[PDB]
């Protein structure tokens, strides 16, 4: 019974979306690999290279066209005539235009795809430019954070295989399932910003009690993500729950709203 | 056609002109070309790094608290190091101490990375270059069972498992979805394991891709999450209380728990299914340890790891040690001074970036980061490269280079220092391994050698994080808790100009972030990162870096399926985003 | 002394009495004491619970909605099971209809209490009577490894694993603190496993010690928590939300996705563990499928499980059937009613209960909790017993009959009864069990065969659990994600005066609650569970319950070491905290 | 090296304190047994019965006078002479007593041996008695819950190992660890609290997007736990969060509150 078929890209990015994915606890990534999907073309796990991943990429998007999934991670640069991102001798917006005009759907992984993240922050030096902003044609599932949670990407993937239908999305693209809300409003420490209870310095005697962190910078407040309720590598942890304030790393320009420690 | 020498090399750019462009199963994005001879050898090998971010540009104007989250995205596989680096580089700018617990949780951080990031190289990323998994299909799970016994303790090792997965593979290959395995190299005559040993491997690779999800387990807890934990200057946000009110606000005695189960099935992984299978990838393929030297016989470099005297970094205090060998005289290891601007300088005469004088190396706090688009006439146009002029600009990567020196860095680097600076553990190790292998020691000096060190430091970092964790509850027995310094939190604190320099040895080599701070905001931060010096381009002396030099002079069976470069390449783990930054 | 006849048996209370007390490696507080005559066969037993709490007095005067939280703590072994029963009865008393995905998760957490219940009882509770752990010590690895591989596909068999496990006991007894183990009956004549049998066994337990707790993540999913999940009258509390804003509030994909992983993993390890261990044990100790057969050829009982069609408890619905067995006549399996008041009725003249006729039985709809603590002329006296007086009172466990027969309960009575209904998947399973150790079909009714059937039930259920979650996830497709009906939550909505009852079968046998309301408020509460049927004392005909029954006739070879009397009893796996609530 | 001896003993209960034990995630409940202590009497697990129990029982507390960790399950009913719980022929209590006398310290594990539990609510027909009240001229120290979180009582096991002390306790007895704050006051539906936005009945559009649960009688307000920050089951879940208000089962009397579904 054939799986179906999905090409994941890659253009400027530091590949922690694929290194979220791997992660999975449930589906395993050895079992969404192995019998959900076929994944038949990805630069960071393939067996070819060079011409014959050129090949590969070729036959399957000819073979498959209109039928295949495209995910990308990453995004294109558009100065230097896009030349800041080389794929097989050429610029990496053409190989993203290829792939997009046989898929039938695509997702965007990841705040690089769905926003510019790091390279699109202050002064943006290549012109790094999110998906959306280039192919206009194609619906496209934004799956932000920087990385997104591991059974978030994965959760996603089964909803896709098993009900044979996208997720329904926010007004920006985003599947509400678990974008619907903010980090705010489903955390743990909450009971502590309404009762004016907070950490003022790091390893103060709050901090050692779990205060809220509004007033080291927490960006909870204006972030919407899975992160308080789903949480992070089999629900062990999440970057407030181990002391640190949300930097707000799900949401559109989060690196150029003010230092991380400068109150929402 | 040109030749010219360098390095006891001879670059000859006559021949047949082969290309391998995208190179997969790495980070990021990179080319390589080389031309062969009549006898298909190499004669000529160009490194090029195909993508470029400007990191050092985006972080000018920000305040010095906020630098660890923004490059620590340079790179989601080496994830935290550059965290590390950049909070090292601000402590030493503005004189920040951490307390002592603060500093082991680092040294945690910093060894649980190196044993994930190790593990999923070794079968994730170069695994298929040394196993042919469709000949896994041919094996006797009984056979394969025998086998595996033989070599190892592990319990997961039945006829009936060994069967199981390969009917699992025979499922998945055939509809025709063969997946990542489409269009492979099996069946080339370098694959030199028997049918058995490929199953036993195939099994590993898919126990490995699951069991590497749990070690990161250890960042979540005391870092929020992984990929891309958080940090603080000063030291760690992840407060402790072991025994008063609000614990469960905390690092408590449950969460520590958490942490020593993951020790513990980490160091059992590795030791039982890791090494093994390295000590049989080297048993099978002995013509290994003499093919793909390069500098590791001429060049190698270390800064030293792992400070276990709290914010002190000199000798005595770094587990893992520091030093340089040049000109092939390993009686001499050369203490390494990351300040002194005649030692690390980058040049740019082969490499797309402005210069004001393109024939003179800066040392990074000298550092220019002004991209220029130029590769001059490739056989196409500037949006069609069909051949790099390796004359003139060739690369997104700079050419680092020590006291005008091209080294390699890495695991290999960090194992010959080690030996030849007397560290005990590190001699017997390694004479054990190669006695074991039947092996003289310069077969370390080679493609092989840099796998069997690799899956080594992945078991001596198992080792340190036991030492680590004890080292901590130690300090909380002691009723030693502190895990932040906030006396120069404030600005108001700071100098009104300083600068500081962090270092570190990643799972890929030699780190090192300068940084100068003017009225409160970065002015200045420059990187140098392992596979920027490994994949280096050529400087005005025409000297090759770490990657051209190990390619050069390799025999192909077969020139159109690049096998032999793909094993050469992968064996020092590249990472071009982290190239590049 | 005397004697006299019943069911079969001659029941003799001359010669030596031996007493148990304490029962250990079951739930609660047991006593038993048999007579022996010169021949060491036993002629007489007497089963005594030694406990009592008084639920059924404590739920009068509540809301029948939170009966469920009350009755659920008769038991923290078989969690859940009592709530689930009383969910059922205050549905069935006000006249509430559950949507159809409640009665499927309700399903769900049945089989999982089923799988996790029968696996711990096997390891935990009953192996230590067939497995000499001592012995293990004296197993070659090697031989161990080969013994495992030729019965299953379990990937954890190496030589290297049974000799960790080896060592690993061999260091725990080293200091003389044997734990667990100390006194115990090792060395018996009755161990009949060959050391490498023993090694694997001992391997096992372990494994399953470790494994049980993942089985019960499904529970903490729908439920909350295990031990003690959550349940309400209306259907289940676990909204469901796949594809809407809040779902991260909800029982979403990512929860789901948790639970299929569980499943899966709990299937393989009851097939691949579990199954070919009871076989083994069966092999081993051929003789003990003619040794325990008590009641098992003369009465059996079920009321069935697990309704596949929502709010319909009939016989095309139920996925377990139901029926009674008398007279040994297992060509006539009889339909159960749990309304008729001549059916399940519970006497008292042998047990600590005040009733207005002790010569009579009582219906639970007419059921009286007074409790009477009089053991009458025993040795020694009230405070400090030497010896019951099974001739009067004896026991906090009231006498259940069925039609005045004395039944058994539990995984060898269903498997009887389906067996005999022709349920063709019961039928395959038994049939192709008993060839295998080449035992006719009659081998079942004994102790050996207690066992087996327990296992045949843990690998029933946890492919029930696939099924039920496909079940599930089809209903989700189909857009109906109901969990509870509320138009009759509100006390004002309900009868002025109602009663019903909840049926279930529970991992120890059948499980009934009978629950009368008047004006908002429970009236009458009175509970029937499996181990009051087993654990039985006599009833005015002086006809024995299932233990008793089970253990006259028994040989034993050392009087003063109770193992035989272990083995039989814990082959039932008494509850008697249930027993006596 | 010589394990600390640990004598576990059971009264009046229905054995869910033990289960919770065998669930620990980290250290493996394997782990303590084999590793961490001597578990040297346990009814549940041990292979010797009757005599050979007795025996073991007596040569224990015996040779290990003043050394043992006494561990208790359940609790002693005053009733019928005490025999409503029964052990060797006498009442449970004298039982109770001489394995007190030799301990160097106890652990009440659960709301049975802590306070009364379900045996002790209305009309208590058995006058079921928790330990304190009993035994008074020893340290206890009260862990409750029915049962309490199986990661907590490995941690507090561990903690004693390790750091060769008792944890600091509350003025009720109760580790300062785990028990020093209210579920309520961690809860991660605390925002939907304080903005008034509750479940109203089972299955409702509120429920739906996991809203509070203090209108459907939740007692988080006034019960003290870890459920809501170390969770269930190696973090799983917790009562609330699969959608059911907190009983208030860690608190004395907690039966006695009036209906579960009654408001705080
Ligand atoms: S820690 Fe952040 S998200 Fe949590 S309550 Fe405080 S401000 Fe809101
Ligand atoms: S669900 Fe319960 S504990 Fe949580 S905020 Fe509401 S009332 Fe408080
Ligand atoms: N390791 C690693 Fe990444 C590279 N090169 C860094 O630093
Ligand atoms: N199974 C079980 Fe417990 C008993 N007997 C109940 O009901
Ligand atoms: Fe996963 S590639 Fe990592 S930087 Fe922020 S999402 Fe991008
Ligand atoms: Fe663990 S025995 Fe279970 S009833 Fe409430 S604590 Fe008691
Ligand atoms: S920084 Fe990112 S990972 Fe979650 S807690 Fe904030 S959205
Ligand atoms: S019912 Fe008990 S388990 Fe925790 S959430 Fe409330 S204290
Ligand atoms: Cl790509
Ligand atoms: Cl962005
Ligand atoms: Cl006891
Ligand atoms: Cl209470
Ligand atoms: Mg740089
Ligand atoms: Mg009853
Ligand atoms: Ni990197
Ligand atoms: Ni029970």
């Amino acid at each position: 019974k054939p799986r179906i078929p999905v090409v994941w890209i890659h253009g400027l990015e530091c590949t922690c979306c694929t290194e979220s994915f791997i992660r999975s606890a449930h589906p395993l990534a050895k079992d969404v690999i192995l019998s959900l999907i076929s994944l038949d073309y990805d630069d960071t796990l393939m067996a070819a290279a060079g011409t014959q991943a050129e090949e590969v990429f070729e036959d399957i998007i000819t073979q498959y066209n209109g039928k295949y999934i495209l995910a990308v991670e990453g995004n294109p640069p558009l100065g230097e005539q896009g030349m800041f991102c080389i794929s097989s001798g050429r610029p990496f917006i053409e190989k993203l235009k290829r792939a997009a005009a046989g898929a039938s759907a695509i997702i965007a992984w990841g705040t690089c795809a769905s926003w510019g993240c790091v390279q699109a922050a202050r002064p943006n030096p290549t012109q790094a430019t999110p998906i959306d902003k280039v192919i206009t044609d194609k619906p496209i599932i934004k799956v932000p954070g920087c990385p997104p949670i591991p059974d978030v990407m994965s959760a996603i993937i089964t909803y896709m295989v098993t009900f044979d239908r996208l997720p329904d999305v926010d007004r920006m693209g985003r599947p509400l399932m678990f974008y619907g809300q903010r980090i705010h409003d489903k955390c743990y420490r909450r009971a502590h910003f309404d009762a004016g209870e907070f950490v003022q310095s790091w390893d103060d005697d709050a901090a050692r009690k779990g205060y809220c962190l509004y007033k080291m910078g927490c960006k909870g407040p204006t972030t919407y993500n899975a992160c308080s309720s789903t949480r992070w590598n089999d629900g062990v942890s999440f970057p407030i729950q181990s002391g640190h304030g949300c930097l707000g790393c799900a949401e559109n320009g989060f690196w150029d709203r003010g230092s991380f420690y400068s109150r929402v | 056609s040109t030749q010219y020498e360098t390095q006891g090399y001879t670059i000859n750019n006559a021949g047949r002109r082969l290309v391998v462009d995208p190179i997969t199963r790495i980070e990021g994005h990179m080319r390589c070309e080389v031309n062969i001879n009549d006898q298909n050898v190499i004669t000529n090998a160009v490194s090029c790094g195909t993508m470029f971010r400007g990191l050092e540009i985006i972080l000018q104007g920000r305040d010095p608290r906020d630098a660890w989250a923004f490059v620590e995205r340079i790179c989601g596989v080496c994830t935290g190091v550059h965290a590390l680096a950049s909070v090292y580089a601000i402590e030493d700018a503005i004189g920040i101490k951490v307390p002592d617990n603060a500093n082991i949780i680092r040294n945690i951080m910093l060894a649980t990375l190196w044993c994930h990031d190790h593990l999923v190289h070794f079968y994730q990323l170069a695994g298929m270059d040394w196993i042919d998994v469709l000949d896994a299909l041919k094996a006797d799970p009984r056979k394969t069972s025998e086998l595996a016994q033989s070599l190892s303790s592990w319990p997961k090792s039945s006829p009936g498992y060994f069967f199981d997965v390969q009917n699992r593979l025979k499922k998945f290959v055939e509809g025709g979805q063969l997946g990542i395995f489409r269009n492979g190299y099996w069946g080339h005559p370098q694959y030199k394991l028997p049918p058995e040993a490929n199953l036993m491997g195939f099994a590993h690779y898919l126990e490995a891709l699951d069991f590497q999800r749990e070690i990161v387990k250890i960042h979540a807890v005391f870092g929020g999450k992984n990929p891309h934990p958080n940090w603080i200057v000063g030291g760690m946000p992840c407060a402790i209380n072991i025994d008063e009110s609000g614990a469960v606000g905390a690092v408590n005695m449950e969460r520590l728990n958490l942490v020593q189960s993951i020790i513990t099935r980490t160091a059992d992984f590795i030791n039982n299914v890791m090494i093994p299978d390295a000590l049989a990838i080297g048993q099978f393929n002995k013509p290994w340890s003499e093919i793909g030297t390069g500098l590791s016989d001429k060049c190698v470099l270390s800064y030293g790891a792992f400070p276990d005297i709290a914010n002190d970094f000199g000798e005595k205090s770094l587990l893992m040690p520091g030093g340089a060998v040049i000109n092939g005289d390993f009686n001499n290891v050369l203490p390494v001074d990351l300040v002194d601007p005649q030692q690390v300088q980058e040049f740019v005469d082969h490499a797309w970036y402005r210069y004001p004088n393109d024939q003179v190396g800066r040392h990074p706090f000298d550092g220019i980061t002004d991209p220029w688009y130029n590769p001059g006439d490739v056989k196409g146009s500037d949006t069609n490269i069909q051949q790099l002029n390796e004359q003139e600009r060739y690369s997104w990567i700079k050419a680092p280079r020590w006291r005008g020196n091209a080294m390699e860095v890495g695991p290999l680097a960090r194992t010959l220092i080690a030996y030849h600076k007397g560290d005990a553990a590190t001699v017997e190790s390694v004479d054990r391994m190669m006695s074991a292998l039947n092996l003289p020691l310069s077969g370390i000096q080679s493609t092989l050698g840099r796998i069997l060190c690799r899956a080594h430091e992945a078991q001596w970092a198992a080792g340190k994080l036991q030492y680590f964790f004890d080292k901590l509850m130690t300090n909380l027995k002691n009723g030693n808790l502190a895990t932040a310094s906030t006396e120069k939190w404030e600005p108001a604190t700071w100098p009104t100009e300083c600068r500081g320099v962090g270092f570190t040895e990643a799972a890929r080599g030699a780190l090192g972030h300068w940084a100068a701070i003017r009225d409160g905001k970065i002015d200045l931060y420059q990187c140098v990162v392992p596979t920027t010096w490994n994949a280096s381009p050529r400087d005005p002396k025409g000297q090759i870096g770490a990657y051209e030099a190990a390619l050069m002079n390799t025999k192909m069976a077969i020139p159109e399926q690049p096998l032999e470069i793909l094993r050469t390449l992968h064996s020092f783990d590249p990472c071009l985003a982290c190239s590049t930054h």
